[PDB]
């Protein structure tokens, strides 16, 4: 039993033989478990875990013990997951650095700078977080509506990096300035941190769980609220879940550790909403019920979305005792004279605080703020500005300046803001790969009106069926297509609607005519009917009513709440079913993840058994692996740190393998990992 | 007592850990840059760097940074060993 | 022929009082007594914040009677915020950027600024959907300029602590990096 022997199947299974001796045979016993304990044999499964069980038994340490005693205990076969993190690590490591990580080209990695920690001058303040806790969420409300200065929420976690990074930051990036934001920041009403495609691709793209995330942060950051974005009837899912998931889903998120649940529905249809607020409020939480903005108020040929209708609209969520009212402008198309009297003629109309959402897409957000903070407005929006501007939110830093001398402050520490800035900066070169490139500002978002991520998902779309080079004609046929809809809020997922559809029309050659004469021939794209069937929810002003007939064919419509039609769930039902299926007992935010989204959660998990905790990786290393000759530290708890230097990497064999030659903790370790070319 | 941490390196921080482990306590370890190589680092359920920028041996004698140590982790004991500090007063 | 006084320092801050208020205006008349046609601010670090751009356009327009024409970088975000406050403040004429070369340490955006002053009760003075029609081009042909890209931009307010203007920063990046001291540029913004 030694580094590098080939166990055959030939001969006997045995490695060692290990003896203990004592004085008192509890002591033998003592020592017998400290070695076994003690043993480090990796490359070959072993019998240790039995024989732990076995020396840990009383019938056994008495000295007792019969011929049947291990076959009559069935106690003795249950054996702990074994954690091998130093192996699975290794096999990571050894994947990415001859295979790459998927979805970007294997370039080689580069020497980082350890990024700058910010020097903070700290102030020591009350936070809208520790009013939540000592006195509840309507007590927060009236420390908003006391406060002076437009507050701001820093999106940096959240909104920025999808906006930017296609969600791809990382939490070990997150938690190396996480505290730096709690304290140099007290000033913020919350930080977004959670939902969005957050949810998703923490599991899907960077193995890791979301819920981790939260957890992880949410420890690091005891005084800044925690918000994250939620669709009504479907929290963080694209299914159509029943409503005793989405109950549980808020009791869960709003137990480990979030405070403000910004609720919305992508037709802006109350329904939705209704039972979701109410959820937040009864775990006694902060609830913004929120209006999407959509085309533009001061512009009468468009009069669906005037300023009546938000304000209308307004009253009726006020109604649901939401705390606050929220307008999300997802594709940044209020204009900053529209926000001035939007924000003013709201704030006429209903008394709950008014937290605005915009992008910087057309190059006026923070001029589009600076408008809507003289209306008024008592919340924003804001990202830290090494990962704002163009699609992602209006600088942080920028909106204090901008606001410097008016009337209305930005309630900010700005230079602890600025240092801050430096670490983010940094960090965001280990993001390269997903960059999107040349960003300037344009003003074509007011004519087509894409969020940002529908803009990017059907750039991808456009160019895997060849018509990368029509993308001008795509965009035009967008607008078209949302004109033919009724003219619809375009937010997620109602935006793929219209983006199917358009690909859709221009790939068969087709114009509005075309559809509207020879419809029934033609198989239109899945989202496109079950937004037209009702599964998303009622549109403002409905359907028009030839092409929904067109559209659904013989299909059923329905015109209710779809969650009323949600195959009804039981949550003991499958949390024993999981617990079969990933082999332990899930919590109960497994159990939720697991009803969200389940193909992907079992991915996680097969990925979590093939390569354990990779974001507890630097960035750079997730993501290219290591260099020859590289070191690096792997924390993974306090105090136990896996050392990882890299010193060959071998030519592959015949079936296509290689063999690195790492030293992880002074061991030379061997792995064999397939190359794939 | 649940914890304890050697103020020391090498074989005799093994020996320990050992016997620690035979009482059923946990163990922390502390190591200077130069020594982290060192089988006993990795022998314990825990080990924390010390004498940061110092020379090595001083760093092993560094008396404070220890006991820092000894506190941010949790021990509610330490072992000297051999050498060292063990039969040093202050 | 336009007669220039550059911008430095902050009017709204009493202990910079070097480059106050008056300072520009005595200047604007020694200016206009030159027998130049126009005025103009060149901002040229984007250190002219919106508000004092409107204290400023105002009381410059209340020294002297020709018009008056203003330029700023968008370096620190506020450019287009800027130019609003001087608009509100009168300023007859400003300096933009096709939105394709804009933003950044460039002009603000042509297009953009139309769309800012939209319904308010001064216009800018552009066609700008033959603007957006235009800017495509520019769009395109800047692909052909990458190598020369100075890469992943984005707002930047310690410009207002060091007032490097954007070619000076360029340069003492490029100098500090040839004389090994790259790693150290942020004591050199500070010196
Ligand atoms: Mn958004
Ligand atoms: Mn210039």
């Amino acid at each position: 039993a030694y580094a590098g022997y080939e166990v055959t199947p030939y001969f006997d299974s045995l490695l060692v033989k290990v003896c203990t001796f004592a004085n008192e045979f509890s002591d033998s016993v003592r020592k017998m478990d400290r070695v076994l304990h003690e043993f480090r044999i990796r490359g070959v499964k072993t019998n240790i875990p039995f024989l732990i069980n076995v020396i840990a038994n009383e019938n056994f340490t008495s000295g007792q013990a019969t011929t049947t005693f291990i076959d009559n205990t069935p106690s003795l076969f249950n054996f702990p997951r074994l954690r091998d993190r130093g192996t699975k690590t290794l096999h990571y490591l050894s994947m990415i650095t001859v295979n790459g990580f998927p979805g970007i080209e294997n370039t080689e990695k580069r020497h980082f700078e350890e990024p700058r920690q910010p020097l903070l001058n700290l102030e020591k303040k009350k936070t809208a977080k520790n009013i939540l806790d000592e006195q509840g969420a309507d007590a927060v409300v009236d420390y908003v509506k006391n406060t002076k200065e437009v507050l701001l929420t820093d999106t940096t976690l959240r909104d920025a990096h999808q906006s930017l990074l296609a969600t791809r930051l990382r939490l070990q990036d997150m938690k190396g300035i996480a505290q730096a934001i709690d304290q140099g920041l007290p000033e913020l009403f919350s930080a977004e941190m959670w939902g969005g495609a957050t949810f998703d691709v923490a599991y899907r793209f960077l193995n890791e769980s979301p819920w981790y995330r939260l957890r992880k942060l949410r420890k690091l950051m005891p005084n800044t609220m925690f918000q994250m974005l939620f669709r009504g009837s479907n929290a963080v899912g694209y299914q159509n879940y029943p409503d005793n998931v989405i109950e549980e889903f808020i009791r869960v998120a709003a137990h480990e550790g979030i405070d403000v649940f910004r609720i919305f529905d992508s037709l802006n249809w109350l329904p939705q909403m209704e039972k979701s607020i109410q959820a937040v409020r009864d775990n006694g939480k902060i609830a913004e019920a929120t209006i999407c903005y959509t085309g533009d108020i001061l512009d009468p040929s468009r009069p669906k979305y005037n300023i009546q209708y938000y304000k209308d609209l307004a009253k009726e969520l006020e109604a649901t005792g939401a705390h606050i009212l929220a307008v999300k402008d997802m594709a940044g198309l209020l204009k900053p004279q529209a926000a001035y009297r939007l924000i003013s003629e709201l704030k006429d109309t209903v008394d709950l605080p008014i937290h605005l959402h915009t992008h910087d897409t057309s190059g006026n957000g923070i001029i589009t703020y600076s408008g809507a903070t003289q209306a008024g407005v008592d919340i924003i929006d804001v990202a830290t500005a090494s990962l704002a501007g163009g699609t992602s939110q209006p600088s942080m830093q920028s909106i204090y300046y901008a606001l410097e001398h008016g009337p209305r402050h930005a309630s900010i520490n700005v230079k602890n803001a600025e240092q801050i800035d430096h670490y983010w900066e940094d960090v965001r070169k280990y993001y390269a790969p997903f960059e999107a490139g040349i960003t300037s500002p344009q003003t074509e978002v007011y004519m087509h009106e894409m969020p940002g991520g529908q803009y990017t998902n059907l750039k991808s779309q456009a160019a895997a069926v060849g018509l990368g080079h029509r993308f001008d004609e795509i965009k035009q046929m967008y607008r078209k297509v949302n004109m033919m809809f009724g003219d619809i809020i375009k937010v997620t997922p109602s935006s793929k609607v219209v983006g199917d559809m358009a690909l859709f029309m221009i790939q068969n050659d087709l114009t509005e005519e075309d559809v509207y004469a020879r419809g029934n021939e033609l198989n239109f794209p899945e989202s496109v009917v079950s937004f037209f069937r009702g599964d998303l929810g009622q549109p403002v002003g409905g359907f028009p009513e030839k092409l929904q007939k067109i559209i659904v064919k013989d299909k059923a419509v329905i015109t209710d709440r779809p969650g009323l039609h949600a195959e009804k769930v039981d949550f003991e039902t499958v949390k024993a079913d999981l617990e079969q299926k990933i082999g332990y007992e899930p919590g109960d935010h497994e159990v939720i993840s697991y009803i969200m989204y389940p193909q992907v959660f079992l991915d996680y998990q097969k990925m979590q058994r093939e390569f354990g905790a990779v974001t507890l990786l630097d960035t750079p290393t997730f993501l290219h692996g290591m260099r020859l000759n590289e070191k690096i530290e792997v924390q993974i708890e306090k105090g136990k740190t896996l050392s990882i230097r890299l010193d060959e990497i071998g030519e592959p064999d015949l079936a296509g393998n290689r063999v690195l030659f790492f030293n992880l903790n002074g061991q030379r370790r061997e792995v064999v990992i397939n190359d794939q070319s | 007592m649940k914890k304890l941490l050697v103020a020391n390196r090498g074989e005799i921080a093994v020996r320990v850990f050992r016997a620690c482990n035979e009482l059923g306590l946990s163990t922390v370890a502390v190591y200077a840059r130069e020594d982290e190589y060192s089988v006993h680092r990795f022998k314990a359920d825990e080990s924390y760097l010390i004498g940061q920028g110092k020379k090595p041996i001083d760093a092993y004698l560094d008396i404070d940074d220890i006991i820092r140590v000894a506190l941010e982790s949790g021990a509610d004991a330490i072992h000297p060993g051999y050498g060292l500090l063990s039969e040093n007063l202050e």
